[PDB]
RNA sequence: AUCGCUUCUCGGCCUUUUGGCUAAGAUCAAGUGUAGUAUCUGUUCUUUUAAUAUCGUCCUCUACCGAGGACAAUAUUAA
RNA sequence: UCCUUGAUGAUGUCAUACUUAUCCUGUCCCUU
């Protein structure tokens, strides 16, 4: 909840993580919607670290 | 393909062009000459087109440095030309 | 097919792959859909218009490049730039499968294959010596007349005494791209001339040269006579400048030996491939990459090497005297009277 | 049909820069009276 | 001689270039927006518009960073200034410029 | 390159300032030794080339050659460049016009255009390279080449001018060491004797040559003219972006005669150095002169201490004989000019660190004293104005009765000499890095030569792979390789022996191959974590591998030497090497590259052997054979294979080549590592055929490597004939000419594709990549990792759902293939389920690729494989049975296709995700990147060899595949002549009377043309009627379709639409043709034509078509003249029926009647006239207007069958000039019924 | 002479004007053929058959409504 | 006081000539 709300606050509707913690997008993306969707190394590690403790 | 006789239109297009980019920009001076490089445009400057090559006649100390300066250099024209203030071109031909 | 009135005319629009194979040619992105519900079921624009056995013909008819077309498109400006990670060239190429512009694949396809293409062959085909009906065509040097190849003289001044050539009708480009009568005929030729030059006490070396195909050169089989003497050490020097030819660090084993598998079954329909034959027995062949480091001579640069002859023979040649020096083909063709082939009437 | 001969008028460098001058390739017209 | 000419003439870039025909465009749409719009006021249909931006029409409601002048020794509270005469039917975009 | 070129105007300044610097005095004395020099030797000078020379032309074409050598490697040419190599062909194809125009430079140009400058950079020092106009160079490389050979024959230069042209840098060393030790009792210390070697330098000898007093020698060697030339040549102005000065002072290195300049001026103060005397007692007489370390006499060496000299181009080298009166009494004349009362001469006294401590240079008083004084004393002899000789830049060695060893460093190795009469204590001989070199007279090894390499020469490789590692185009992996071969090669077969017997340079050795294969790993991104597989570097570029060499001891892992086979019992797993052995260890290159001594050996046997050989083959009259010459073609000095250049006889006027190869650093930019030699002189010298060889023997044979490739992929049956095409990629004139090399950062992977595609199979392993595994797209491909252009490959391979076709063209093949076996087995009708089609690309579960509805029970037998035998058994299971098709990727850790049908079987039958109707189905596994295939689950009686030849059917006959197959090999770019769909070619001829349909298609005859003179005299070609050839070899009947020259109407040049509409009328005939009478094979005479058929019968997919090898006289057929006549005057195209086997088939087999049609038509294409003739010999025998050939008895036949076989055979015989009574009787079949 | 207006010449203001840096930042080259867009010139509308696709009634199912099938001619193009 | 409304056809289109985000190049002529 807390990392779809994080996607969806920043108004990125085209992006999808699905319930086993993989981000997909779910269309083709501009050159701007994927300069803009982005991620860094805190949200990717922490969706990881919650990827190990659904597992 | 480069070359040739230099009439007087390249030479007065290579002066306008001299005018407008300077003595330091000689590629775009020679994109502003076909059949002619950047080469070329430099030599023809500096060997017919500098105001400071003296095309006029040669008086008589400058043939006598030019033949002192030649029996003791011998074949360094180009070291012989800034001293008595010709071209090495003219100066190789006057003392021909 | 398609028309294309060439100034009067009408040229069937065809296209020739790498194996030389004719093919009869029929005639602001929007980022089309490459989804469905959250999953990826597409990502070319017509992965659902292709049927299998659609997709067997386009593979045979398919000329060989395939990733050229994307290639060059995503090559050009405006296109961003490769981060590292989470955007390479491997989803840059993903991202690139847009809304082609209404068959537009179609007529560019179509323009390069027929505008393109049959410009070239005309522009080769005019100015060819060879091809009868051309521009050039010196037309006294032909000497035999066969029922698809003849024997012909060079235009030039002819690097050695009985120099000939075994030239056929039509463009064809090659010896692998010839069909087995054309072949079967050129051999015929050959082992006449062979047993010509025998009877004379010289010797035979046929070279052919073919370069990049997608020049659109006529074929031409040469026939450089020399001594018996110089003829015996010809093997040699051929063995030796092959191996120290095209560049170094090869890949494809430089020195085919063709004595006795041959051209035809050694190299593949579609590639350079240099051959050498001397007399009878087949000789050696090499596979041409590089096309810069491989002269497009190689073969007279050799012969006139090892038979002490100026280097402006090979290239470029001399030209002769319009109609006087050039019936060397008067003495050819008594040389070549009991050992014609071609006719029967000589009642 | 072209004819080889030294000509009269010898054009210059500043002949090609008063030719030049009035080229007026950077001149924006004026807003219209509104 | 007139690649010679027209190379001796040029001093500006792309985005000089590209920016003096903006200009020119941005100067040909205001005109055609002035022509609708004094149609549209003319025979009288009061359609309004919209604005999408934080600052800019900040300009003419009231005085921008306003800083008062600073008062002292003299009163100055009973003295005013008279407004420009309007005279709409001469007046033009060139004589509130003056000459150029 | 600007803060020299300030100095370099602050150096000319102060020289036109400051005066000469050579004080006229020292000037006179050098021109004055150099005149009684030339008149000591009898020197004749060189005159100006003269106006019929006979030789000028072979210099012109060595000069243009030396000029065209420099733009080879590139591709990219300024306008420059074009010029230049546009003025080299004009002077190619007329040189006489060049000739006058050089030599017309030659008498009167003396002012020049200015010349660019820059700096090649070698990260420890940078190069000068001098850009010189084209017609200047062109006149400058035929006067070098004019200069030297006039030079050579002249005989101008001693032999201790060093890069001669008939020795390598290590001979020149070699030759150096024995002569030490073939002096005149050179180790004897006992009544006290020094050996001192002093190596040094000419410091600022370029920098320094005085361009009037250099005019002033040229004109004592050569002509006023020529010498007015390269002195005013010299005088020009060097320009570097804004920076102009002029050369008044220095020289011009970049000059194409510079050469002659240097080895000439250095020549001049050898004769400053050594003296007239001792010189003139070194070069021997003019009448005699004695060669390179040979004196006249013994006495005539031991007259001055000076012994041995040698120059190579600025470096000197001395060898001193000293008495210890000599010695002492320079060593005091040393301490008189220079005293030290603090014993400091010990201080600053440089050895040699690379050695141990018992093997480098004491510390004597008088040794120290003695190399310091004999340095001096040398120093003394230049004046600081000519050159300067400096201590920190030389090296002194004394050998003395406290010292065993002398040190010395030639060429970029260095290496010390021990006598066996001095501490040595062990007479050893083990080690391949030492020389044992012989005394001349006794013949007995006297001392031993210790070679190292000296650590400049290992900085200089350190430094070229430093280089390899920039320049940009470093993201090539063959570009890579390929330099560090070069640069390797160029390393080993320079120092041969010495690589080994230094243990730093192999320890940088193997770190610069990691370094190197890091960096291709790192371009495969790979992680740092290893087991990378090294079999795809090591691998040959023939097999798709980098072709990388080895001086480390790297190994291969045990795991790498697995491979496998399936043939028709099953799938057979073979091993390399498998006893208890590690021993995979890569072939390093030491063993494979001959040491220089046994070079030096053998190679006057080979030339000895060589004359011998040639001596006694003309006197038996006979031209030399390959294979004596093959005995030792690999061999010799000058190494015996080049002997047949293309050209050697303009190769003996190519003189002083040596040193214009080792200035060729100052023209052109490229740096080679062969600066010491060229194959046109010198030869190969090297080979590596065994390496190779030994290479993929070691990495587990030819087999063992192709399992780490999709060579499976693309489905060749063999290996041998396959070619690799680098010339139709995007590496084309869009890249080429593709401007701004920030292209080349996103597309820098794209030249990696090919090579990542091949050996795919191991790059994406999961052993490999420590990765998250992903899916690909719509595939059952997981990629490891993010190899930069795989995706790429595997989507254009399976571009418009190729797995989703693959599996459903196999679901229908195996249905159909159940549709036709029902009365066999128990059945009642077999059913397609229509699933979601998202079940192929889903490993995790799958449903039922088919249902079957057996009429009673099926007592199955258990789970078994494919290729199982036997016990059949338990519970019957009615109505139902399911088989499920898998399709796999697999990569080399695993492609066991069983053990992954076993697998999958017992994870899909024991879980709940996947639901089968039955507990009794099987599955088929199928590997695409193999073409592997297997089976596992339950099999009913009946159904495993159905099955079995089922699945050996579709594997090899399937559609879909076909695409697969051939987009592997489309982006593989690998071709094949020589395996193909496999012909008719002999062995199948038997096969062709069977009880199935089969047609000969003859388009030979389709467009046929006629050629006449026109009014222009113009010969024209026009077309003529045609026809298709289509023959059945097993009832006789003939249809012949004619074409009409109409369709002609729209090429009429090439045609080339020919075999198309010979293709469509054979599709149209047998779309016609009702479904009884349909072909089963189709067997065309031409192979042009197994493209198009195969296109237009794709409606038809039963239709086998196949290629002759074995070709027949088809074309012969319309030479009749009612197939002519009824061809030519036709104008509609139309189907005319015949039979060709008139009435034969009452009496005579379909065989019989075939061979005797064969030997007809044969006889009528060769034999013609005599063939009517013989066949129609008498008016009384009459042939049928419904049939062709006349009406024989059996008897008759006969006959006529002998004499056609004697008419095919004797004319066969006159046209190979071979006998026809000695042939067998399966050569015989070969020429009468195909061809041999 | 002084004051004012108008010609004419000239001086001083005219930096009111060249708004960085790096390896002068680097390099230095073309021809032909097709396709698309724009401009100029010339001349046109309104007031039977072939191919392709699919409101009423009847029946069945589910909760008057909806879905499915069948039936009744319709539309386009050419002479 | 010229008359004096609740509004489903109008100016086009085609052809030829002159300059590209396509198309193909790595390329040559001619006399003594
Ligand atoms: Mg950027
Ligand atoms: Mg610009
Ligand atoms: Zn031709």
């Amino acid at each position: 909840n807390m990392l779809n709300l994080l996607i969806h606050r920043k108004n990125l509707n085209y992006l999808h993580l699905d319930y086993n913690f993989n981000l997909k997008p779910v269309k083709t993306l501009t050159t701007k919607e994927r300069k803009k969707s982005r991620f860094g190394n805190a949200f990717h590690l922490c969706r990881e670290v919650l990827r190990l403790t659904k597992l | 393909i480069k070359g040739g006789v230099w009439r007087n239109t390249e030479d007065e297009i290579l002066k306008a062009a001299v005018m407008k980019y300077g003595k330091n920009q000689w590629s775009r001076i020679a994109s502003l000459l076909h059949r002619k490089s950047a080469k070329q445009c430099k030599a023809r400057w500096y060997e017919w087109l500098d105001p400071s090559i003296k095309k006029t006649e040669w008086s008589r100390e400058e043939e006598e440095k030019l033949l002192h300066l030649a029996k003791l250099m011998p074949t360094q024209w180009r070291t012989i030309a800034p001293i008595i203030g010709r071209t090495a071109a003219q100066c190789l031909e006057h003392y021909e | 097919s398609g028309v294309e009135n060439e100034d009067q005319q009408e040229v069937i629009l065809v296209r020739t792959d790498q194996s030389g194979r004719v093919w009869p040619v029929n005639t602001k992105r929007q980022m089309v859909s490459t989804h469905e519900e959250r999953e990826r079921v597409r990502y070319f624009h017509d992965d659902d218009n292709l049927s299998l056995n659609d997709l067997v013909k386009n593979e045979k008819m398919g000329t060989a490049e395939n990733q050229n077309k994307l290639f060059m498109r995503m090559a050009s400006k405006f296109m961003g730039k490769t981060d590292g990670d989470y955007y390479t060239l491997d989803d840059m190429f993903v991202s690139k499968a847009a809304e082609r512009e209404r068959l537009g694949e179609e007529e560019e396809n179509q323009r390069k294959k027929a505008i393109a293409e049959h410009r070239s062959l005309a522009a080769q085909m005019e100015k060819c010596l060879y091809c009868f009906d051309s521009s050039q065509f010196p037309k006294h040097l032909i000497v035999a007349i066969g029922v698809k190849v003849y024997l012909c003289l060079p235009n030039v001044r002819s690097l050695t005494e009985g120099h000939c050539l075994i030239v056929p009708l039509q463009h064809h480009r090659a010896a692998t791209l010839l069909d087995e009568d054309i072949w079967e005929e050129i051999q015929m030729f050959r082992k006449s001339l062979v047993k010509m030059f025998e009877d004379k006490g010289l010797d035979c070396i046929f070279l052919e040269t073919n370069m990049s195909m997608k020049k659109q050169y006529h074929m031409v089989y040469e026939c450089i006579p020399l001594p018996k003497e110089v003829g015996d050490m010809a093997p040699i020097y051929f063995k030796k400048a092959i191996m120290e030819s095209d560049e170094e660090w090869s890949m494809n084993k430089k020195l085919i030996d063709l004595s006795s598998k041959d051209i035809r079954k050694s190299v593949p329909r579609g590639l350079p491939y240099f051959s050498v034959d001397f007399g009878l027995h087949g000789g050696f062949a090499h596979v041409i990459e590089d096309q810069h480091k491989f002269p497009h001579y190689f073969g007279k640069e050799i012969i006139g090497g090892m038979l002490d002859i100026e280097p402006r023979l090979w290239r470029k040649g001399i030209r002769e005297s319009f109609e006087d020096q050039r019936k060397k083909a008067l003495q050819f063709a008594q040389w070549w009277k009991p050992y014609d082939f071609t006719k029967s009437k000589n009642y | 049909v072209k004819n080889k001969a030294p000509a009269e008028v010898q054009i210059t460098a500043e002949q090609l820069l008063r030719e030049a001058k009035e080229r007026e390739l950077e001149l924006l017209p004026p807003p219209p009276q509104q | 001689l007139s690649e010679a000419r027209a190379r001796l003439a040029n001093t500006q870039g792309k985005k000089a270039k590209r920016k003096a025909r903006e200009k020119q465009l941005e100067e040909a749409r205001r005109l055609a927006a002035l022509q609708k719009r004094r149609e549209l006021r003319a025979a009288g249909i009061e359609i309004q518009k919209k604005r999408k931006r934080k600052r800019g029409v900040d300009y003419n409601a009231e005085i921008p960073f306003e800083k008062k002048p600073a008062l002292g020794f003299y009163d100055t509270s009973e003295e005013n200034y008279q407004a420009l005469d309007a005279d709409f039917r001469k007046l033009r975009q060139q004589d509130l410029d003056g000459e150029l | 390159t600007r803060l020299y070129l300030k100095a370099e105007q602050e150096r000319q300044h102060n020289y036109l300032k400051d005066g000469p610097y050579i004080t006229a005095e020292e000037a006179v004395a050098v021109y004055t030794t150099t005149v009684h020099w030339l008149e000591s030797r009898r020197f004749s000078p060189i005159p100006f080339p003269p106006l019929s020379y006979k030789h000028d032309t072979k210099l012109l074409i060595l000069a243009l050659e030396r000029l065209k050598e420099a733009y080879s490697v590139k591709s990219r040419l300024n306008q420059s460049q074009r010029e230049e190599l546009g003025l080299i062909e004009q002077a190619y194809d007329n040189p006489h016009e060049a000739l006058s125009r050089i030599k017309r430079h030659l008498l009167t140009q003396r002012a020049f255009k200015e010349v660019g400058i820059e700096f090649m950079d070698l990260y420890s020092h940078l190069v000068p390279v001098y850009d010189v106009e084209p017609l200047e160079k062109i006149t400058d490389a035929y006067l070098d080449q004019y200069l030297w050979y006039e030079a050579d024959k002249r005989r101008l230069f001693p032999p201790w001018i060093k890069p001669a042209d008939t020795e390598p840098p290590p001979l020149l060393v070699y030759k150096w060491c024995q002569g030490i030790n073939n002096l005149q009792d050179v180790w004897e210390t006992s009544e006290g004797e020094c050996n001192v070697m002093l190596e040094s330098r000419f410091e600022k000898m370029y920098e320094k040559i005085d361009l009037t007093l250099l005019n002033r020698l040229l004109r004592l060697i050569v002509d006023h003219n020529i010498a007015d030339y390269m002195t005013a040549k010299n005088n020009v102005v060097i320009n570097y972006k804004d920076m102009n000065h002029t050369n008044s002072y220095g020289i011009i290195r970049g000059l194409q005669f510079a050469s002659f300049i240097v080895q000439y001026y250095g020549l001049v103060m050898d004769l400053l150095v050594l003296g007239l005397h001792r010189a003139s007692e070194m070069a021997g007489p003019p009448q005699m002169p004695n060669d390179f370390l040979s004196f006249q006499d013994i006495a005539t060496e031991a007259a001055h201490p000076i012994r041995l000299f040698c120059r190579y181009i600025d470096r000197i080298h001395i060898f001193f004989r000293f008495t210890a009166d000599e010695a002492r009494d320079l060593i005091q004349r040393y301490l008189t000019e220079h005293p030290d009362p603090n014993n400091e001469n010990i201080v600053g006294y440089n050895n040699k660190k690379c050695w141990p401590r018992d093997a480098r240079m004491r510390l004597m008083k008088h040794d120290v004293n003695l190399g310091r004084a004999v340095f001096w004393d040398i120093k003394n002899r230049l004046p600081r104005s000519v050159t300067t000789v400096q201590w920190e830049n030389s090296f002194v060695s004394v050998y003395s009765k406290d010292n065993p060893n002398l040190l010395f460093n030639m060429c970029g190795f260095e290496c010390r000499i021990l006598p066996k009469c001095r501490t040595s204590y062990e007479e050893f001989t083990h080690k391949d890095g030492v020389w044992n070199l012989q005394n001349e007279v006794t013949k007995e090894r006297t001392a031993q030569c210790f070679l190292r390499v000296d650590d400049e020469s290992m900085q200089r490789f350190h430094n070229r792979v430093r280089q390899i590692l920039m320049a940009s185009g470093s993201t090539t992996f063959t570009k890579i390789v390929n330099k560090w071969n070069t640069a390797l090669i160029g390393l080993m077969t320079y120092f041969r022996e010495a690589v080994v017997n230094t243990q730093e340079l192999l320890d940088l050795l193997v770190k610069c191959e990691n370094k190197i294969q890091t960096r291709i790993k790192i371009g495969l991104n790979s992680k740092m974590p290893s087991r990378f597989p090294p079999v795809v570097f090591y691998t040959p570029k023939e097999l798709g591998g980098l072709g990388m060499l080895s001086m480390g001891h790297v190994l291969i892992p045990q795991s790498d030497l697995r491979w496998s086979k399936q043939t028709d019992v099953g799938i057979t797993h073979f091993r390399s090497g498998m006893s208890h052995e590690e021993d995979q260890l890569i072939p390093n290159l030491y063993r494979y590259i001959q040491p220089w001594e046994s070079e030096f050996i053998d190679s006057q046997r080979v030339w000895a052997e060589y004359a011998l050989k040639r001596q006694e083959a003309i006197a038996q009259n006979r031209r030399l054979t390959l294979e004596d010459l093959e005995d030792s073609w690999d061999r010799g000095i000058p190494r015996i294979n080049t002997l047949f250049q293309k050209d050697r006889h303009t190769l003996a006027y190519d003189k002083g080549w040596r040193v214009r190869t080792d200035f060729k650093q100052y023209q052109v930019l490229k740096q080679n590592p062969f600066w010491w030699t060229h194959q046109r002189h010198d030869g190969k010298l090297w080979n590596l055929n065994n390496y190779r060889t030994d290479m993929i023997q070691a990495l587990g044979g030819v087999e063992g490597i192709l399992e780490h490739t999709l060579f499976k992929g693309t489905y060749f049956p063999t290996w041998e004939g396959l070619f690799w095409e680098k010339a139709s990629g995007f590496e084309e004139s869009m890249k080429w000419k593709k401007l701004t090399n920030a292209q080349r950062s996103g597309l820098n992977q794209i030249p990696n594709r090919r090579f990542t595609l091949w050996w795919s199979p191991t790059i994406n392993r999961a052993n490999v990549y420590v990765g998250f595994q992903v899916q690909l797209d719509l595939t059952g491909i997981f990629m490891h990792g993010k190899i930069p252009t795989l995706k790429i490959s595997l989507i254009q391979i399976f571009r418009a759902h190729l797995w989703q076709k693959i599996h459903e063209s196999i679901v229908m093949d195996l249905c159909q293939v159940f549709d036709q076996e029902l009365d066999a087995l128990e059945i009642e009708t077999v059913q397609k389920e229509t699933i979601h089609p998202r079940k192929s690309y889903k490993m995790n579960s799958s449903c039922a690729d088919i249902l079957l509805f057996a009429s009673y029970k099926w007592n199955v037998s258990r789970p078994s494989l494919l290729a199982d035998s036997k016990d059949v058994m338990d519970s019957t299971t009615t109505q139902k049975y399911w088989i499920d098709i898998q399709l796999r990727w697999g990569d080399y850790d695993s492609h066991d296709i069983e053990r992954y049908a076993r697998a999958k079987f017992l994870d899909y039958t024991t879980d709940n995700m996947s639901i089968y109707p039955s507990p009794t189905g099987v599955l088929i596994a199928i590997d695409l990147a193999y073409n592997l295939h297997s089976a596992y689950g339950n099999w009913f009686p009946g159904s495993k060899p159905l099955i079995q030849q089922a699945m050996a059917k579709i594997m090899k006959a399937n559609p879909a595949l076909y695409v697969l197959r051939e987009r592997i090999r489309k982006g593989l770019q690998l071709y094949s002549s020589e395996p193909t769909e496999p012909y008719l070619s002999s062995q199948n001829y038997g096969e062709l009377f069977s009880n199935q349909i089969i047609w000969f298609v003859d388009d030979t005859n389709v467009y046929r043309v006629t050629i006449h003179k026109t009014f222009e005299g113009n010969l024209t070609t026009k077309p003529i009627n045609g026809a298709i050839f289509i023959f059945n070899p097993r009832t006789g009947q003939l249809f012949l379709k004619i074409i009409h020259t109409s369709v002609w109407a729209g090429q009429k040049r090439l045609g080339q639409l020919a075999k198309w509409k010979t293709a469509e009328e054979v599709a149209a005939l047998i779309r016609s043709l009702p479904v009884e009478e349909q072909p089963k094979q189709i067997i065309v005479t031409r192979k042009g034509m197994l493209d198009p058929l195969e296109v237009h019968l794709l409606d038809f997919p039963n239709i086998v078509i196949k290629g002759s090898e074995l070709q027949l006289p088809f074309q012969a057929c319309l030479k009749v003249e009612k197939f002519g006549d009824l061809i030519l005057k036709a104008t509609e195209p139309q189907m005319v029926l015949f039979n060709l086997y008139d009435d034969w088939l009452k009496t005579i087999s379909s065989y019989t009647a075939f061979s005797r049609l064969i030997l007809i038509l044969r006889a009528l294409h060769v034999n013609n006239d005599r063939a009517k003739v013989i066949l129609k010999p008498d008016k009384t025998t009459i042939t049928e207007p419904h049939h062709i050939w006349p009406t024989l008895t059996d008897e008759e036949w006969i006959k006529v069958e002998v004499q056609l076989k004697d008419l095919i055979l004797a004319d066969y015989g006159k046209k190979n000039n071979v006998n026809v009574a000695s042939l067998t009787q399966s050569e015989i079949r070969d020429i009468i019924l195909g061809m041999e």
